RNA sequence: UAGUCGAAUAACCUGGGAAGGUUAAUCAAAGAGGGUAAUAAUCCCGUAGACAAAAUAGCGCUUAUACCUAGCAGUAUCCUGAGUAGGGCUGGACACGCGAAAUCCAGUUUGAAUCCGGGAGGACCAUCUCCCAACCCUAAAUACUCCUUAGUGACCGAUAGUGAACCAGUACCGUGAGGGAAAGGUGAAAAGAACCCCGAGAGGGGAGUGAAAUAGCACCUGAAACCGUGUGCCUACAAGAAGUUCGAGCCCGUUAAUGGGUGAGAGCGUGCCUUUUGUAGAAUGAACCGGCGAGUUACGUUAUGAUGCGAGGUUAAGUUGA
RNA sequence: GUUCGGCAGUCAGACUGCGAGUGCUAAGAUCCGUAGUCGAAAGGGAAACAGCCCAGACCAACAGCUAAGGUCCCAAAAUAU
RNA sequence: UCAAUGGUAGGAGAGCGUUCUUAACCGCAAUGAAGGUAUACCGUGAGGAGUGCUGGAGCGUUAAGAAGUGAGAAUGCCGG
């Protein structure tokens, strides 16, 4: 019963390369520093799962009181106009009005001049 | 069920093998945790051990000899009797003729517990107990010993 | 009960004498498949053998001195770790065997015994006790109703000799008696003719 | 092949059917000066085995 | 110990080739197994059965012979196993470690009785039970195979399986005792590449060979590290566990898919293992790649379940049998 | 929670306070009790940080709200009153 | 619906894959088995097949049994 299942093991050898495949180098023509290089690339995948959310958020807010500066408005006492505002507590689709909204930014700009008055 | 043999429960469940993988381990370990004499092959430690100290029994007192000439009867209960009615002479053939027990220490005695269901006088005996005979010989038995 | 007491299989519809005592129960496959492994290694040799590096050997003498020199503590190329491959822990000369108390065996052949009952793939057939041993005979009275994928064959206990000292070459053929019992008997089968002596070639033991 | 009884362990202990094991008392072989007056009076007989311990039983005193 | 006979089939489709698929038929003590260019019951070896040996080594049966024994009552006395039992000391074995130590066998010493006898009955003294040493032989049931075949495999497939499938105990090391390697596969069939050309030659290239020439003599199959040659994109203001995530821009079109290959740029990101209190490590260790390479079983106990029957469960060894 | 039965490993930890001891009331020093923390628990804060503070992660997600802590730029929120 | 799902040594449960399994069940195979190779599928995972190509003989099923049985890592070894 030495059997040795050895096509089975290089497939597992050969599913974890083809799919480590991509990354600098020497790392496909070896094996093992491939093993991590997905996996540290999912690991902070992981977390940009989280952080890519916590930074298209800035870039939500930060063009948002970039507009809001060309108004000459800050974010803290626009977001606190609008928690004073209507219904609307409606954020990030009002960061997605960056593309020429004078209408739609300005005005719920007024709305939230509304707001704090 | 030869075209599709199946198993029942319990009889058959996955024999645990112990010392591959990543899921149960035991093999980087065995359930162990390295650096000690526990750590180690062999399975090497005897069973007393107080850590040098002597142990527990060899703390004992050197208690009673023991009689060469011990020896007993095979004692059986008078429930047997409430099973065979009444089997006249009680002895070893109506014992082991009824299979109770077949090698047996070569009397047989019973006990005054277990119930006088049987009405023979004659069981054929090495020795019962007095107890016993308050209870037959006072329910219609005769004392047959040896 | 009725099933066939065929004096050749199309040539006598009739009952069976079973007979129908205790056979009638729930055939209990726990117990059933308890006989086809413990039956089952009844005829594995086992005779794969098994060796050691102190079995079979050159070597008993450390190969070089370690201090300095190169590489680790170490045994010898003898130790299976080089090509002189020593096994660990591997086979042995082991057996296989064990047989069931006699009320599971009998519990175990009226189990099996139960299904063929009531499926009636057994089919009560007299002697047919033919002249020469040649199997066009019993091509044409096994095929005489032709059971097609692979039959038993119950002789009596006297010990037929026709389809007997032939009938190999028919590959379905099994030719079996009282004194051959077993579930890789029957359940490999499952498909079998009887010699209608089968009360005092069944219930004699069962 | 068989598990050997050690049979001095044996002459060490005496266990009961459903029930645990007899242990003869320590220190009443030897001297008797300064074991007490009352240690005298009750130190003849003894109690049992205990509970958490002693199952370092297995199986070194084995169907005796 | 030489071997002998020994049944039962044709076509079509495919392919380089049918036994493969298809169509039909036979056989039967032979549908075990192996070959055959590709998987056969009917092609062959065979196989099942049935015959055959003078010499050959035997086994066994019948025959008179190949020779020494019996019962039996009584008891004239003799015999019956002398340095022998024993005893001392020193040993040892016997479960027995000198111990209450049996009992036996040694050295050494002493030394009986002898049939009204003598010995054993775990110191020993009486009663009882048994036996007759100190003379010799004894098959059978048992142990193991270098060997001879008949073989069998939930043996194993060329690091395995014998060190050794191969001219293996070979090469080779060492003076020696010793040690101790590596390696099988073309194609069915060498049908082994005529010729022609390049080339000092080899080697190549055409031709032709073969089903196939990436099939060409270490030749089935051919990764892997290594070296390449081509290829779309990007990089020569850059100081990263070499990554993600987003993504300008480019290129291409797929297990038809919210396509892929990129990737400038930009955010955030201390490899893996043992040990440790804590290692990213300047703590180890790993050149890489592939192969091998490690928790078993023998018997026993306990626990937990499963099944069976139940104060009744249970056959061990063995015998039978494949 | 007890009891009973198997099956374990753990023996040598630190650190932060808080209260002790020893020490130059030296120490990332020892040695106690006491809680936490790590170990064996990511993420955020403090420039990186195992131990401090906050907050315990099944996973997706182009959701919001919030803890401490921050809001002149890197680097997001207050040139806030 | 509610509640739970950090987790090492630890302990429990379950499943995958390899090989042999006469078993059967029941097929594939030269129109191409296995094996290799690319692959922009699926499966919580291990893992599974589809196609293209090499390649020219055994392999797959199912279910169950039995295991020298699941590979990085040791101055691991051998070979390159």
């Amino acid at each position: 019963a030495r059997v040795k299942g050895s096509v089975a093991t290089r497939k597992r050898r050969k599913r974890i390369l083809k799919l480590a495949k991509g990354y600098y180098g020497a790392k496909h023509r070896l094996f093992k520093t491939a093993k991590e290089q997905v996996m540290n690339s999912y690991y902070y995948a992981f977390r940009d799962r989280r952080q890519k959310k916590r930074d298209f958020r800035k870039l939500w807010i930060a063009r948002i009181n970039a507009a809001a500066r060309m108004n000459g408005l800050s974010y803290s006492k626009l977001m606190h106009g609008l928690k004073l505002a209507d219904i609307e507590v409606n954020r990030k689709m009002l960061a997605d009005i960056a593309i020429a909204d004078a209408a739609a930014f300005t005005a719920l700009a007024e709305e939230a001049k509304k707001a704090l008055a | 069920e030869l075209h599709s043999l199946k198993a029942a429960e319990g009889s058959r469940k996955v024999r645990n093998r112990v010392g591959r993988g990543t899921s149960s381990g035991n093999g980087k370990t065995s359930g162990r945790g390295q650096k000690g004499q526990k750590s180690r092959s062999g399975g090497g430690v005897r069973p007393g051990f107080e850590g040098g100290q002597t142990e527990l029994f060899r703390r004992m007192p050197k208690r009673g000899f023991l009689n060469v000439n011990r020896k007993e009867y095979a004692i059986v209960n008078l429930e047997t009797l409430n099973r065979l009615e009444d089997g006249a002479t009680v002895s070893a053939e109506t014992l082991v003729a009824a299979k109770i027990v077949k090698d047996v220490k070569s009397g047989v005695k019973v006990l005054a517990n277990g119930e006088l269901t049987a009405k023979n006088l004659t069981v054929k005996v090495a020795k019962v107990s007095a107890a016993a005979k308050a209870a037959i010989e006072a329910a219609g038995g005769s004392v047959e010993e040896a | 009960a009725k099933v066939s007491l065929f004096k050749q299989d199309g040539s006598q519809a009739g009952e069976v004498t079973l007979n129908d005592s205790v056979f009638g129960i729930e055939p209990n496959e726990s117990v059933v498949f308890d006989v086809v492994i413990s039956q089952r290694a009844s005829l594995r040799q086992g005779t794969h053998a098994h060796k050691n590096r102190s079995a079979v050997s050159g070597g008993g003498k450390k190969p070089w001195r370690q201090k300095g020199t190169g590489r680790a503590r170490q045994g010898s190329t003898r130790s299976p770790q080089w090509r002189g491959g020593g096994t660990v822990f591997g086979p042995n000369p082991r057996s296989y065997a064990y047989k069931l108390p006699q009320k599971v065996r009998q519990l175990a052949l009226k189990s099996v015994y139960s299904t063929k009952v009531t499926d009636g793939k057994l089919i009560a057939v007299d002697t047919l006790d033919f002249a020469a041993p040649k199997t066009a005979e019993f091509a044409k009275v096994i095929s005489a109703l032709s059971i097609e994928r692979k039959v038993l064959v119950v002789l009596p206990n006297e010990g037929n000799e026709f389809a007997e000292l032939s009938a190999r070459n028919l590959e379905n053929v099994k030719v079996t008696t009282a004194n051959s019992a077993s579930v890789l008997d029957i359940v490999s089968a499952d498909k079998l003719l009887v010699v209608q002596s089968a009360l005092t070639q069944i219930e004699e033991v069962l | 092949p068989k598990q050997k009884t050690h049979r001095a362990s044996a002459k060490r202990f005496k266990r009961t059917g459903n029930g645990g094991l007899k242990r003869f008392r320590a220190y009443t072989s030897h001297r008797f000066h300064g074991k007490s007056v009352k240690q005298r009076r009750q130190l003849r007989k003894a109690s049992m085995v205990s509970k958490g311990d002693f199952k370092r039983i297995r199986r070194m005193v084995a169907t005796m």
